DNA sequence: GGTTTTTCTCTTTTTCGACCTCGAATTCGATTTTAGATTTTTGG
DNA sequence: CCAAAAATCTAAAATCGAATTCGAGGTCGAAAAAGAGAAAAACC
């Protein structure tokens, strides 16, 4: 919703500490809400992380950008339901195949 | 056909209204230009003002000086109700001349 | 509610002054000596009418209500007669009274039934004055064409505060088990707990269609009871009609009694039972065709396929469940599996949150049959229904008349549910339902339109800036 | 927690298999007895001591813990012999073991007391086994210096899912009934419910203040019963040591003994009485000085009148109420006028919301004393204590040290209470308390700075705008 | 006996109720693959 | 008789769901309480 609660003491917790451009994604019963990880922040209580791992094709704000593109099936916030595997299916347009150029 | 037994009163276009239940007695109180003839609930209070002044100076006046009108009279008990009656109705404000409205 | 809604707050009223299941017990068992009373009155003088009655004697006359209704009241243990001698010390001869309809041995008793009055109470005199005072504010309610467990719905309703239905969603099941059907016989219900979805097909269909009296399963003692009472009250022939009690996990009955040919039903949900299972309940004749049994978590397709064991070559099926139960691992995947291995799954259509008392989620039917074309249909159903305030909605006859007409002859509406293939359900992993919804209100605009339109906001925005800085002079 | 929490899980784990009331009633009489029969043995046997016991026969020795602890358990029915013949039949002899130390009529009998342990129970072999796999487990409680109730106190917790204090909040209002005073006695309770706030003050002070046994009354028979037993497992001498049954609004006592010297309560909210009222309990001792009653929506302040007038001529007391009871019409006001007809309301303090059991609302103590100065002062205390995820804080014991302090010597602390005036509380209509709390973080800006921060917003907005035109080539 | 004043109820306001009720958000147990190891059986 | 391969059993990370829960912010009904009118009592 908003992304935002105050603070908390943000070491030696473990935590994730939210490194250069991860993405995130709320979540069960939702699957729709996006936020980009701004600097180094928290692992705040519900979130499912998001990343790559290539680096040279991904740079994964790019997806962030091209995740919201298809609100197809996530206009549907309706039924109690996980959707992990589902989404992390397919699909999304590529530039390939000139890469890496 | 419901002002039959409303127990409310049909107030003129141009009126001023004004919350005393439950977003005060924690946080700022709103108020609003009411354009059109209405009613309002148990819950607020609907202000009409008397031919001496300019009604739009009258609401950024109350809408101005809520910090401290809540201030007034803000606890009114432990309830989840607000603001009392009489402390609101017995508070002074500057009422200058027609130019300075 | 045009001479009613008067006497459903004065039932409210009386509703005093204790915790509501202690007294509402004693109100249940005074309405219900009050009904049986002025039944047996109205049987036996619909002609000379006397207030009061005599001690005739005549056993041979006496014992063919007892085989018609199966009860003599008494003969002078009537309500009637019991009303003029109020406040009377003593009143524990009402257990006494209860001595005489539970007698009827012969024939085929469904007595044994009336253990709810029990005795506390503290004091002699507080069990009069109470017993008195509930007598007599059970005597002034003026109901008397004889319209009286409305009432009755009410002040079992009035509690969970179980869950059974709200009464149109049980009116729309009842239309699920339509149509055209003169075919013995209506209906079995696995876990009915009241007789309220019990009830509108031969309270609608009192001589226009005719089968047989009613049967039925139900988990809890009391429960039992009023259902008893529920079911007994809405002036239903003696005939078969009952409800043993037990549960269908455990004690399922009647497998010789019969194969049915309409149940409708309305399980509880996350009920988890004894794991996994420590009896051959595999090798029984109703989960051994399915694969695997229904495990703790996922307890609810048990109840399903208890059903389908139950059933004719044509009549269909209408159970209720919630969407939650969509894929469910694995386990829950091969019973899907061998519940679409034919038409057996017939239909199902969803119904909107919550239209429940405070769930607060979403449901659905599945309308099963042996009677098949052959494909599956998923007449999946979202809003419109309002929901909360009141009841709500509750709920919109034409709407479920034209769901009714969509479910006659298998349309293809857009905006709403559609029909599918087998080789769609096959190219799901047999999911419940994802398909069919389409809308999503995504509406286009227009470039130029909106670009001109923003660039009437910058000609307003830049020359109210420039005044602002106008009104920089301090 | 050391060794401890693994034990309150063994309890947790003993919490089956029933409803928890049932079955508590019956695990709360078997640690009772355990309790008790290890008590006696390790007063007879403190030095040759024996596992197993003799029939000495020798009843003049026995009489003297019988004008002791008032109570011989038996010769040879104490827990540690019964724990030899478990699982063998039958069980009802414990019934006869309860009439051994009911004896005790020599002398101050304390006694008719343990009449939880009823039967239900349908057959005799199911009373057997049950009972003795509840004794089986109670006697695999390592517990054996001896700290026991504490668990006792979690299983007491563990129900209403009554509310009687996060017990923390008990020692805090203990600390208000402090201090430097050994003047017998402590301490009276209306109301008390659990003696868990009736513990602090003297299990902290067993030989630090010496002054006499503890008084009370409470309202429910079954909260009696658990109360009395709360109160006699903490190793608390015979001597007077008691609570009588009853209400203080009905059978207030006692007057004769004695005007008492500290009391602390936790009286029910909105708990409506007889109205307004019947009998002349204006003109009784204690609600004439007021000059009106307490009705039934307002039915609070008659706890706090009973309270102080069962008072001392220095000693203070301590009471807990809601701030809702703030004028709360004239009737009330009066009331609040005759509390404030003198120096008799000291201090009032608040608590924020929640400290408690889902109930969710703020609170607020009152302090009164007949030891003046005088001057009202409203110390009332706001965030921070954390409520609501394990009990929560709980609590703080620096932060309730330091309004130790400020309520020591009449501080003035801003972003906090301070003093008033009699003419303050006069200029009020007696309310409680709006004074004084003041900040609010209306923090100031200025001009200058946030107008040219502005002005490198539109420097950014503006060509940001442009390269959206830019980027508006379609 | 008539008139005026005060009080009481009845009509109409009005201000509270250890609440309550809708949107937003979601931590633990229940349940499943995979990592992996150990044991047993078969084949050389 | 010894070695290798396959199958089963265990830990534990990895998913998954919850006739929901959490809590921010507003009840609506109703008790109860003040204003007008009527009736009764007292005084002239």
């Amino acid at each position: 919703g908003k992304t935002f609660i105050l603070g908390y003491t943000n070491e030696t917790h473990g935590i994730y500490q939210a490194s250069k451009a991860p993405v995130i994604i709320f979540d069960d019963f939702t699957t729709a809400n996006k936020w980009v990880d701004f600097d180094f922040k928290a692992k705040s209580s519900a979130m499912k992380m998001v990343t790559s791992c290539d680096d040279n094709k991904t740079l994964l704000k790019y997806v962030y950008y091209w995740l919201n593109t298809l609100p197809s099936e996530f206009a549907e916030g309706d039924h109690k339901r996980q959707w992990i595997s589902n989404y992390s299916q397919k699909k999304i347009p590529i530039p390939c195949p000139d890469n890496p150029e | 056909e419901a002002v039959l037994h409303s127990s409310t009163k049909l107030i003129p276009a141009n009126s001023i209204a004004i919350v005393v239940r439950s977003s005060i007695l924690d946080k700022v109180l709103p108020s609003a230009l009411i354009k059109v003839p209405a009613t309002l609930n148990q819950d607020m209070k609907a202000v009409i003002p008397h031919e001496n002044i300019l009604v739009k100076y009258i609401y950024h006046m109350i809408g101005s000086r809520g910090s401290d009108i809540l201030r007034a009279a803000k606890k009114t008990g432990g309830s989840v109700a607000s603001i009392d009656s009489k402390k609101l109705f017995s508070f002074k404000i500057p009422v200058p001349n027609i130019n300075e409205q | 509610a045009e001479l009613h809604r008067q006497i459903w707050q004065i039932a409210n009223d009386v509703r005093g002054s204790v915790d509501g299941w202690d007294f509402k017990q004693y109100v249940l068992g005074a309405l219900f000596y009050r009904f049986i009373s002025e039944n047996f009155s109205s049987y036996i003088e619909a002609g000379t009418d006397d207030i009061k009655d005599d001690a005739i004697k005549t056993k041979g006359y006496f014992i063919y209500p007892s085989q018609l209704f199966c009860n003599v009241a008494a003969k002078a243990n009537t309500n009637d007669r019991l009303n003029a001698d109020l406040n009377s010390i003593f009143v524990a001869i009402e257990s006494s009274a209860y001595g005489y309809p539970s007698e009827a041995d012969i024939k085929g008793l469904f007595a044994d039934f009336d253990t709810t009055s029990n005795r506390l109470g503290n004091t002699v005199k507080d069990k009069n004055a109470r017993l008195a005072a509930v007598l007599k504010g059970v005597e002034g309610l003026k109901l008397g064409i004889d319209l009286f467990g409305d009432a009755y719905e009410f002040l079992i309703s009035n509690y969970a505060a179980e869950f059974f239905t709200p009464q149109h969603v049980s009116k729309l099941i009842a239309q699920l088990a339509m149509h055209g059907q003169t075919h013995v016989n209506k209906i079995y219900d696995p876990a009915a707990g009241s007789g309220s979805l019990l009830l509108q097909a031969k309270k609608q269909f009192d001589n226009h269609i005719i089968e047989e009296g009613f049967f039925g399963q139900e988990i809890n003692h009391t429960t039992y009871n009023l259902a008893r009472m529920n079911m007994f009250l809405h002036n239903i022939n003696y005939d078969k009609f009952d409800i043993k009690l037990g549960n269908t996990l455990t004690e399922p009955h009647f497998r010789d009694e019969k194969p049915f040919d309409a149940i409708v039903s309305n399980p509880p949900y996350s009920v988890k039972w004894i794991g996994s299972d420590d009896p051959t309940l595999i090798n029984d004749e109703r989960f051994a065709p399915a694969g695997v049994l229904a495990p703790k978590s996922k307890a609810d397709f048990a109840f399903v396929l208890h059903a389908l064991n139950y059933l004719s070559a044509k009549g269909r099926a209408a159970i209720v469940c919630f969407p939650g139960i969509f894929y469910r691992g694995g386990a829950e995947q091969k019973i899907r599996q061998y519940l679409v291995d034919n038409n057996y799954v017939e239909t199902v259509i969803s119904l909107a949150p919550n239209l429940f008392f405070g769930t607060t989620i979403a449901v659905n039917i599945l309308v099963l049959s042996k009677h098949k074309t052959d494909t599956n249909v998923q007449f999946i159903d979202a809003s419109e229904l309002f929901k909360k305030e009141t009841n709500n909605n509750i709920l919109t006859d034409a709407h479920i008349e034209q769901i009714m007409q969509v479910f006659a002859s298998k349309e293809d509406v857009a905006h709403l549910a559609k029909s599918v293939a087998f080789e769609t359900v096959v190219a799901n992993d047999y999911n419940l339902s994802v398909s069919s919804y389409v809308e999503a209100k995504d509406n286009r605009e227009i470039i130029d339109i909106a670009e001109l339109n923003a660039e009437l906001k910058t000609t307003v925005s830049k020359i109210d800036q420039l005044r602002k800085d106008i009104d920089a002079i301090v």
